[PDB]
RNA sequence: GAUUAUUGGAGGUAGAGCACUGUUUGGACGAGGGGCCGGUUACCGAAUUCAGACAAACUCCGAAUGCCAAUUAAUUUAACUUGGGAGUCAGAACAUGGGUGAUAAGGUCCGUGUUCGAAAGGGAAACAGCCCAGACCACCAGCUAAGGUCCCAAAAUAUAUGUUAAGUGGAAAAGGAUGUGGCGUUGCCCAGACAACUAGGAUGUUGGCUUAGAAGCAGCCAUCAUUUAAAGAGUGCGUAAU
RNA sequence: UAAGGUAGCGAAAUUCCUUGUCGGGUAAGUUCCGACCCGCACGAAAGGCGUAACGAUUUGGGCACUGUCUCAACGAGAGAC
RNA sequence: UGGGGCGGUCGCCUCCUAAAAGGUAACGGAGGCGCUCAAAGGUUCCCUCAGAAUGGUUGGAAAUCAUUCAUAGAGUGUAAA
RNA sequence: UUUGGCACCUCGAUGUCGGCUCAUCGCAUCCUGGGGCUGUAGUCGGUCCCAAGGGUUGGGCUGUUCGCCCAUUAAAGCGGUACGCGAGCUGGGUUCAGAACGUCGUGAGACAGUUCGGUCCCUAUCCGUCGUGGGCGUAGGAAAUUUGAGAGGAGCUGUCC
C-alpha cells in the first residue's frame, strides 16, 4: 500500500534448551548430562563434574538424588549402588 | 389515588332501586337508571347504604369508590339538583343574549349563534348568574366544567365563561 | 418565571389520580416519578 | 506401550505481596535552599517515620493443573527397530487462553481442546464447524439420546406448585416507577402508622442587614414567648412588594 | 558561486495561497472582456512582444431565423400487423 | 509486505510476550554484537562491601580521611539475565 | 445515509459519475392540517405533539460532486432503492492511443498542474407487467339483465366577496 516507514524492534535470540535432562531415581551414564544452566542454581555434590558453562555431569554412572544443599539451596548426590 | 376517607354513600328519600346491573334513582325526583357495577353489590337496609367491597381488589376497590361517589352524585343531583352557578362575559364582538339562546357578532363571514341545553335548568337570575341544575358529576359536572371551556376567559382582555370562583389573568402581550 | 426545560412548580399534594381511568397527577411535581428499572 | 492409585522430584505461573526494584507521597517530620542576612517561614531536593495504593518486562511468598522418572502398584494393549511406497506446507469455525486492533470486527497471530475438511443420521424452521451421535447389509420389531409432548407434526390441553399480565413471553444501554409482589429491616403501631379528608392553622414584631420601596424568590437572618386540642421572628406553587 | 532575470508579459493551455484585486457586461456571469502583479513554479532562438490576411481552428457575445423547447398534434410513406 | 507500494528490515546474543517442565507467533515489545584482558589469564597467601548517615581542612553535603550499620544495594572489561 | 478498517462473493469480466425519462418506500414533515405552548393578546418568532394523505418552481452561473445568484411559490424537505433505473437515452466528464504548457526526472519518462481532441453491441427463450383472445366448467339446456367477494382509483390548493 502507501507509505509505511522505517521499522526496528523485532530482535530476539535463537534460543537454547536449558534446564534438566534427567530426573529423580533415574539411572545414568558416565559422560551423561544432568542439567544445562547458567550460574549456579544447583550445586554439584557427589560424583559430579561441572563443565565450563555450569553444565553438570555425573562423574560416574549411577542414580541421582537432588536435595537441599545449604539451608535454602540445592545440590545433587549421585549414587551408583547396584 | 387517595379517595377513601368517605365511603359511606347513604341514600335519601329518593329511592336507589335496582334494574339488574342497572340501578334506578327514583322517589320524589328520579326515574334515572344507570349501572353501578358488576361485583360491587349495593344494598340499602332501611335508609342507609354503602358499597360492599368484595375482596378490595384493585379493580373492585376502585369500583367501590366509583359506585359510592356516583350514587352520591345521583342522590345529590336527581334529588336536590346538581346545581352549579356561573357567569358570562363577551366583549366588543357583539356577544348578546337571546333568552334561552345567544348570538355573537364575532363578525366573521357570518356572525355565529349559540343555544341552551336539555333536562338541565339554565336558570338565569340577571343574565350573569346562571345556575346549571342537573343530576351528576360525570355528565353534568362535565357540563359545568365544559361550559367554562366553551368560551373561556381569554387573559389579556378577560371575556369568557367564568364560574363564581374563577378569575382572569393576563399575558406578556408582545407581538 | 422564565420558562425552563420544564415548568418549575414542585408541590406535592400529589393527586396521582385517574380521571375515569386516564392516569395522571393533579399536582406540581412531574419531575421525579417516571418509569423505572 | 498405555491408563489410572502409590511415588519422588524439578519449577516460580495464577493468586498474593512490597521485602528489593520501584510506580501516584495524604499526612506530618526535622533540617539544606529559601523568603532574610548565616539564619526566621513556605515548600520542597531529600530523607524521618506513620501511611498506604500499583506492576508484561518488581518479587521475600506461592497454588491448582501439567512435565520427568519410579519393584512404583493394578487394568488394558500396545510399543520399538529396520527398510519399501506416499500425500500433506492456502486450513475453517466454536470454547478457551493471550497478544494486536478501538476491553472493534464472522478480524489478525500464537496457544490448549473439539468438529469439519475426510462423516452421513437426529436437534437448532431453514442453518459445513453449534448440541446428541459414527452406517457392514437387511426387516411394517423394540429401548433410549440430544432434544420434546394444543394443530400443521409423534408423543402429556399430564399432575402439583407457584410467579407474571406484558402477547412480555416472543427488542438492547444509561437514566429514571414502586407498577407490583417478595424477602428482611425501617418508625412506627393499634393510643393508632404514612398520603389524603378535613379542626384551627393568628401576633407585640422584621427586630437587626431591611436589598428596586419589598414585610414567605433574583437577599444575610441575633433568627424572643405563644393566640395555644395539633402550628411557625410563617412547612408549601409566585422570579411584579402584597 | 561563474554568475545571478535585462527588457518584458503576468493569477496566464503555467497560481498553492486563489473565483488574489475590481469594474464591465447579465436580473442573476464558478466563466468572458478589461484591469491590478501578491511572478508558489515570469522571462527572451528546444526564443520574448505586436501584428493585417488566413482557418471543415478554439472560445465569448449579438442579430436573423426557426417544433431545439414549453407542448406536443396531425398527415404521407417504408417497416410493422 | 494485512494488495502491490515508499519506507524500512534481512547475521548472532539477553529479556517479555510464553500460558510454574522444556518449547512457540506477530511490519510484536525493550536492549547488546561484529570484541577485549600476557594480565581482567594460570597458581599459592592475604583482604572484604559499596552506599548511608555519622563529619569533619576538604566542603559546591560529599573529594581524601574517620565512627557505626549496611547484601553484596559493592562491584566485578565488554547490554540483560 | 461520512472518512475509514476486515478481505467473504465476484478478475474463464457482476462493465461507467452525472444528467434525461420513469418511478417507488419511508419520516427523523418543507407546505398545507390540527391541536397545545412561549420572553405567543392572534399573528408573532419560537415551542411540543399529532401528523405522511398528498404535494414539493423556472432560469443563470461550475462535467465538476457542488454551491451562489435572479424571479415565484404555501412551500420550493430530508432520505431509501447496485451511491433507485444505461440488455430504456446521452456521455459533458473520466481512460484509451495525438498534442501543448508548467514542474520533476541525466534520460527513457513521470506528475496532475492544467488544456484542445478523441467508437457506447444485442431478432427477448423463461419469470414478470400492459393488455388481448382461445380452451374448458359451473348436475337440464339457451338469451338477456344482474348482486358483488372483494380489487383498484379518487381526495392538492390558494383567492374575492
Amino acid at each position: 500500500k502507501k507509505g509505511v516507514s522505517s521499522t526496528k524492534n523485532g530482535r530476539d535470540s535463537e534460543s537454547k534448551r536449558l534446564g534438566a535432562k534427567r530426573a529423580d531415581g533415574q539411572f545414568v551414564t558416565g559422560g551423561s548430562i544432568l542439567y544445562r544452566q547458567r550460574g549456579t542454581k544447583i550445586y554439584p555434590g557427589e560424583n559430579v563434574g561441572r563443565g565450563g558453562d555450569d553444565t553438570l555431569f555425573a562423574k560416574i554412572d549411577g542414580v541421582v538424588k537432588f536435595e537441599r544443599k545449604g539451608r535454602d539451596k540445592k545440590q545433587v548426590s549421585v549414587y551408583a549402588v547396584a | 389515588s387517595r379517595v377513601g376517607k368517605k365511603i359511606i354513600d347513604i341514600p335519601s328519600d329518593v329511592t336507589v332501586t335496582f334494574d339488574g346491573n342497572h340501578v334506578t334513582v327514583k322517589g320524589p325526583k328520579g326515574e334515572l337508571s344507570r349501572t353501578l357495577n358488576e361485583r360491587m353489590t349495593f344494598k340499602q337496609e332501611e335508609n342507609t347504604i354503602e358499597v360492599v367491597r368484595p375482596s378490595d381488589s384493585k379493580e373492585d376497590r376502585t369500583n367501590h369508590g366509583t359506585t359510592r361517589a356516583l350514587l352520591n352524585n345521583m342522590v345529590q343531583g336527581v334529588s336536590q339538583g346538581y346545581v352549579k352557578v356561573l357567569e358570562l362575559v363577551g366583549v366588543g364582538y357583539r356577544a348578546q343574549m337571546q333568552g334561552k339562546d345567544l348570538i355573537l357578532n364575532v363578525g366573521y363571514s357570518h356572525p355565529v349563534e349559540i343555544k341552551a341545553e336539555e333536562n338541565i335548568t339554565f336558570s338565569v337570575e340577571k343574565n350573569t348568574v346562571v345556575k346549571v341544575e342537573g343530576i351528576s358529576k360525570e355528565q353534568v359536572g362535565a357540563l359545568a366544567s365544559n361550559i367554562r371551556s366553551v368560551r373561556p376567559p381569554e387573559p389579556y382582555k378577560g371575556k369568557g365563561i367564568r364560574y363564581q370562583g374563577e378569575y382572569v389573568r393576563r399575558k406578556e402581550g408582545k407581538t | 418565571m422564565k420558562v425552563r426545560p420544564s415548568v418549575k412548580p414542585i408541590c406535592e399534594k400529589c393527586k396521582v389520580i385517574k380521571r375515569k381511568g386516564k392516569v395522571m397527577v393533579i399536582c406540581e411535581n412531574p419531575k421525579h416519578k417516571q418509569r423505572q428499572g
